[PDB]
RNA sequence: GUUAAUUCCGAUAACGAACGAGACUCUGGCAUGCUAACUAGUUACGCGACCCCGGUCGGCGUAACUUCUUAGAGGGACAAGUGGCGUUCAGCCACCCGAGAUUGAGCAAUAACAGGUCUGUGAUGCCCUUAGAUGUCCGGGGCUGCACGCGCGCUACACUGACUGGCUCAGCGUGUGCCUACCCUACGCCGGCAGGCGCGGGUAACCCGUUGAACCCCAUUCGUGAUGGGGAUCGGGGAUUGCAAUUAUUCCCCAUGAACGAGGAAUUCCCAGUAAGUGCGGGUCAUAAGCUUGCGUUGAUUAAGUCCCUGCCCUUUGUACACA
């Protein structure tokens, strides 16, 4: 009935609004990111590794079934 | 650390129970602190041995329902463990306190029964079990056929049930089961 | 000289009375005696339906044979062994004597 | 230093596979890239260098116990045979996929055939086994 | 109709059709003298407090 | 239900009326006193009879028994 | 990379069968009949093709390198046990047939079984279970 | 010096694990590998209650090696939690006073009683007419 | 009055008794107390291999020991001790101490069904055939047949998950046949695999085996898509047993990829290692587990009450029922 026509690869706007507002959210996980950005979970998971390299998100707890990310340190 | 224990990293102390009726039936402080929500068992043997079981273990033991997940406490402990950082990285307070606040606000006071239904007040033990139960199945239904995982679903509702914003599944049935009892009383 | 004697019997106390009887017989001749080694038993599980036909409720038997074996080692030639082993033996016990 | 019992076996398998990268003389079979690893598997592995990973995983199995044969390697590398509509049962692994590993481990000297058959790991194979064990314990400190 | 607290002082017996409720003689922690009778679901010991929405409804003695 | 049957009770009645000086108060002694003076086929009944004897002991120093 | 590349392929019209660009390369081939999850994976290793990308990024010249392995497996040393049609009935060819010849190949052997009047052909004629299934309790939905 | 060797057995549903105390340094290993490195890793801190709730200084003079076989995984971890707590209890009873042994025991008494007294829970036999020890097959009427 | 109990106490025109229940047999659990172990291990000695005195090794031979392995004799638990309830009798609840303060199964009374079995019998009354046999044996088929309904079951409807790797653990057992022509397996090669070929071990605490089981744990892919869920139907090929597989005996590979989005009326089983999940032995087996019988792993929610329903056991009552 309700078909989730998720987005496979990032647009210019979606990649722009991933670099700015995502480091404002307190909770970043690939489950909610694929839900909120209206994108695939493969694209959601692949979006979060470079932010860890770019220094915009922090990993605190990684696991095979769930990985969780947050903002940068407030200081 | 023979003096104090840390539930992974969470404090044994400074968890407060608001309603005084449920403080004897919530086992979180000064005698029931454990490093894991897993233990040997034996608390299901006697009638009233159930009350002193730690509530994190009780929520864990009430979690592996619906068939394929039965007898899988090794993975539901993993679900509970990750679910506490989600509370600390959404609200920012002690997840033990948020779980405690979810029990009080999801537990109905009175409930109707066949004896034409007459409304009778529930036991403080009965209020604990039903409040635990309503917030657990909602995570089961929210994680069913959805991108959102089971670990997030546990942390969503008990945060919502702590504040009672009528968006958790546990809050709505708590309102309805007392609204029905309020009618035929 | 290293002689093995095998003590197999279906009854528990028929095997137990003869396993100590060879101890009493051999200690009179006062030679090197090893203790009786208690090895784990074998039990015979047979489960069959009680009804001769296939009619009625489904009930099952539990038919069992526990068999025990005891090994006692002797440091003696076969002259001493052939004398004692013919004294006070009962058909419930099957005795096997190995010279090697 | 320490032995491999002080080193976690999860990241030990590709640390020894990295030792198999710098050697590069395992004389791998032609059918590495196109074979199914067992009859209870249905598809090919995602990791390409599974032969260099299983051979590294085979060496740590032979250090703990010796005398292992072809049938023993199929037993440990077996798994559930999901029979589909039928109930799932345990199945043995493929025979030649473990036979070529022990043949690869005897090509370059890492294993020797023990008495009464089997495969046991050579002392020099244990000697460099401790060096990769000490390089991980020093890394985690 | 404020929320009130009711503290169990002694139990009376099993009530209901299936024995699903426990009739409990209950005391109030707000005042010691005034105290009523109410049927309680679930297993109840001595030394626990209930949460009645109203204190004006009293269960009959069977 | 830990209710003593007639076989345990009637066996304990004859012991008291014959061995008043031999019987004690604690369970373990008159367990061994009744071991020699009674042919009890099993240890379970030996504890049950001696245990019922000890319950009849508390009735003895507190007055008469019917 | 993480952003969209140039030259979009969403539907790959390959051997008159649509292939979605939304799915991965390793499993978008499977929509073609005659190739499944297994036979598509080996083709990604016969030619040096990375399977970690999507089916809307790979370039147009080397997708010709992919499809020549479909109908011609033997010169790219694909073994005979990956093939749907081993030892063909007429010409005895060990080959893989892909979603268009596949159903052409499917309708000789049915009336090849019909013209021989074998039992295996007859069960297909009345639409009964040919592999030896019990029809007393099952087989009700399509037959009213 | 003197051989202060104490060998203490631990039992469970099926898993049996025997510790081996000796007068040595403060290292703990089971089957040749330490307590930190055991899969499943969900239950890491369960191996630590004998260590954390009694202190590392109590294990400084005692080294232990545990041989483990039988049962399943969680049986084995629950075997080696309680096998090593009883191992230190017997060491401080035989060679030194139990005044020190009773004050480490009552810490384990108040926390969890499985560390010293084993659970006598075992799997009862399955009966005929049912798939389990209590459950029966689906009774069909008519 | 009490109990699981016609279990006892106590009354008493009833007394003395008998079967049954209980008692009794097996199993579980606690004893660094006894006996014993070179087909079981532990601890020490001496080496070997490796790493920086120490650590590991199912790598090697020795002396002590039964803590871990086994089975034998004994012991232990009795409402025994305490606080209450109770005629203070029968007994009941809670607590200390203690591995247990109700383990599970076996056996099971009088009378009855016209319950089922003559297709288990060299168990059989009576009736029938008996030479062109309803007797023996051989070839083929069938009992599986398919517009439909019903019963016991296995697999799914997925993200608590599917897949790919790596990690890591069990106990019941069983195994070479009087006829019998047919065993379980180590190890070394060939083939992707099914499987094919060589040598040995084990008549079995010796070999399988230290039973390298699933489950579990860790790390990728998939991304809510009837999707890499699901595997029904079906095509092509390759192997085993058998004299013989087509109506596909089974096993292996590729391919086809249906319904099914948590199931109405109604209904089944269960409260502690229990349910449920999950695998392993045995039976039928030349070829053989969706069944059944046991074993083992992970392992709970609920309840410690009731006659509401379904029923069962006594007492009173009424009956025009007595194949009730």
């Amino acid at each position: 009935r309700d078909k989730l026509n998720n987005l496979v690869l990032f647009d210019k706007a979606t990649y722009d609004k991933l670099c700015k507002e995502v480091p404002n959210y307190k909770l970043i996980t690939p489950a909610v990111v694929s839900e909120r950005l209206k994108i695939r979970g493969s694209l959601a998971r692949a979006a979060l590794q470079e932010l860890l390299s770019k220094g915009l998100i922090k990993l605190v707890s990684k696991h095979r079934a769930q990985v969780i990310y947050t903002r940068n340190t407030k200081g | 650390t023979p003096d104090i224990k840390l539930f992974g990293k969470w404090s044994t102390d400074d968890v407060q129970i608001n309603d005084i009726s449920l403080q004897d039936y919530i086992a979180v402080k000064e005698k029931y602190a454990k490093y894991l929500p897993h233990s040997a068992g034996r608390y299901a043997a006697k009638r009233f041995r159930k009350a002193q079981c730690p509530i994190v273990e009780r929520l864990t033991n009430s979690m592996m329902m619906h068939g394929r997940n039965n007898g899988k406490k090794l993975m539901t402990v993993r679900i509970v463990k990750h679910a506490f950082e989600i509370i600390h990285l959404l609200t920012g307070e002690n997840p033990l306190q948020v779980l405690v606040n979810a029990i009080i606000n999801s537990g109905p006071r009175e409930d109707s029964t066949r004896i034409r239904r007459q409304a009778v007040d529930v036991s403080p033990l009965r209020r604990v079990n039903q409040a635990i139960w309503l917030l657990c199945t909602g995570a089961r239904e929210a994680a069913f056929r959805n991108i959102k995982t089971i670990a997030e679903c546990l942390a969503d509702e008990l945060i919502n049930a702590a504040k009672g914003s009528s968006n958790s599944y546990a809050i709505k049935k708590k309102d309805e089961l007392e609204r029905v009892a309020k009618s035929n009383r | 000289h290293r002689i093995r004697i095998t003590l197999t019997s279906r009854n528990v106390k028929s095997l137990e009375k003869v396993c100590a009887d060879l101890i009493r017989g051999a200690k009179e001749k006062n030679l090197k005696v090893k203790g009786p080694v208690r090895m784990p038993t074998k039990t015979l599980r047979i489960t069959t339906r009680k009804t001769p036909c296939g009619e009625g409720s489904k009930t099952w038997d539990r038919f069992q044979m526990r068999i025990h074996k005891r090994l006692i080692d002797l440091h003696s030639p076969s002259e001493i062994v052939k004398q004692i082993t013919s004294i006070s033996i009962e058909p419930g016990v099957e005795v096997e004597v190995t010279i090697a | 230093g320490v032995t491999v019992k002080d080193v976690n076996q999860q990241e030990f398998v590709r640390a020894l596979a990295a030792f198999l990268k710098k050697s590069g003389k395992l004389k791998v079979p032609e059918w590495v890239d196109t074979v199914k690893l067992a009859k209870h598997k249905e598809l090919a592995p995602y990791d390409e260098n599974w032969f260099y990973t299983r051979a590294a995983s085979t060496a740590r199995h032979l250090y703990l116990r010796g005398g292992a044969g072809v049938g023993s390697m199929t037993k440990i590398y077996g798994g559930r045979q999901r029979n589909g509509v039928m109930p799932s049962h345990f199945s043995r692994g493929s025979k030649s996929v473990a036979r070529r590993v022990l043949q690869a481990l005897e090509g370059l000297k890492m294993v020797e055939k023990d008495q009464d058959g089997g495969r046991k790991l050579t002392p020099q194979g244990q000697r460099d086994l401790d060096r990769i064990a000490g390089q991980v314990a020093a890394a985690k400190k | 109709q404020p929320i009130k607290l009711a503290r169990v002082t002694k139990v009376l017996g099993r009530t209901g059709s299936q024995g699903q409720c426990t009739q409990v003689r209950v005391e109030f922690m707000d005042d010691t003298s005034r105290s009523i009778i109410r049927n309680v679901k679930g297993p109840v010991r001595e030394g626990d407090v209930l949460t009645l929405l109203e204190s004006e409804r009293e269960a009959r003695r069977l | 239900g830990r209710v003593r049957t007639k076989t345990v009770k009637k066996a304990a009645r004859v012991i008291i009326e014959k061995y008043y000086t031999r019987l004690g108060n604690d369970f373990h002694t008159n367990k061994r006193v009744c071991e020699e003076i009674a042919i009890i086929p099993s240890k379970k009944l030996r504890n049950k009879i001696a245990g019922y004897v000890t319950h009849l002991m508390k009735r003895i120093q507190r007055g008469p028994v019917r | 990379s993480l952003v969209i590349p140039e030259k979009f392929q969403h539907i790959l019209r390959v051997l008159n069968t649509n292939i979605d660009g939304r799915r991965k390369i390793a499993f978008a081939i499977t929509a073609i009949k005659g190739v499944g999850r297994r036979y598509a994976h080996v083709v990604l290793r016969k030619a040096d093709i990375d399977l970690t990308k999507r089916a809307g990024e790979l370039t147009e010249d080397e997708v010709e390198r992919v499809i020549t392995i479909m109908q011609n497996p033997r010169q790219y040393k694909i073994p005979d046990w990956f093939l749907n049609r081993q030892k063909d009935v007429k010409d005895g060819k060990y080959s893989q047939v892909l979603a268009n010849g596949l159903d052409n190949k499917l309708r000789e052997d049915l009336e090849r079984l019909k013209k021989i009047r074998a039992h295996r052909g007859l069960r297909h004629f009345w639409g009964l279970r040919v592999r030896g299934q019990h029809t007393k309790t099952t087989g009700r939905r399509g037959r009213t | 010096g003197p051989l202060q060797s104490v060998q203490v057995f631990g039992r469970k549903k099926t898993a049996t694990a025997v510790a081996h105390c000796k007068r040595g340094n403060g290292l703990i290993k089971v089957n040749g590998r330490p307590l930190e490195m055991i899969e499943p890793r969900t239950l890491q801190y369960k191996l630590l209650e004998p260590v954390l709730l009694l202190g590392k200084e109590r294990f400084a003079g005692v080294d232990i090696r545990v041989r483990v076989k039988g049962g399943g995984h969680v049986a084995q971890i629950y075997a080696i939690r309680q096998s090593i707590s009883k191992a230190l209890v017997a060491y401080y009873q035989k060679y030194v006073d139990e005044a020190s042994k009773k004050e480490i025991k009552d810490i384990l008494i108040q926390y969890d009683r499985t560390l010293l007294v084993a659970d006598p829970r075992r799997c009862e036999s399955k009966k005929f007419g049912g798939p389990g020890a209590r459950a029966r097959y689906q009774k069909s009427y008519r």
